[PDB]
């Protein structure tokens, strides 16, 4: 499905 | 084979790799994260879409162009570079699982995130997966270089 950025921020 | 860091940095290095497809919406979303929160989103958009179709007014046609500098939104007429998105103000891709031609992601700062939504010219998937290795690669050498200042 959905996933999110490690790096993000 | 393997899309070793080095096969992802050659192809994510530059102006990167390039898709052909059309602005679905931008909307004001509550979180950086979330497949509920980007379903609602993405079918609010495609509702609105929809209701413009019905009056003879069609989806921005756009480049979604995916490099180290992050995501760009270049319009394909003009070649106006509409939005920039840094890798850094990603914080989450949606897959939209009723739809195999569109997607969509989360950007801005904590507290100030919008959700975009897109409409894929082919496969959604091939692109999704290319922010996944993206988000991927920048991860990997930011890694590495810090176990060599330590």
């Amino acid at each position: 499905n959905g996933y999110e950025n490690p790096t993000y921020k | 084979m393997e899309k070793t860091d080095e096969y992802l940095l050659a192809r994510f290095k530059g102006d990167g790799v390039k898709y052909k497809a059309k602005l679905i919406g931008i909307d004001d979303v509550p979180d950086a994260r979330g497949d509920k929160m980007s379903q609602d989103s993405m079918m609010k958009l495609k509702g609105m879409a929809a209701a413009g179709r019905s009056q003879g007014q069609h989806k921005q046609r756009i480049w979604v162009n995916i490099s180290l500098s992050g995501i760009k939104i270049i319009d394909e007429k003009t070649g106006v570079i509409e939005h920039e998105h840094p890798v850094n103000k990603i914080s989450f891709i949606a897959r939209d699982v009723t739809d195999n031609r569109a997607f969509g992601y989360v950007c801005g700062g904590e507290g100030q995130h919008q959700f975009f939504a897109i409409k894929t010219g082919q496969q959604a998937e091939p692109l999704v997966v290319d922010l996944k290795d993206l988000f991927q690669v920048i991860y990997n050498v930011k890694k590495k270089e810090e176990d060599k200042k330590k």
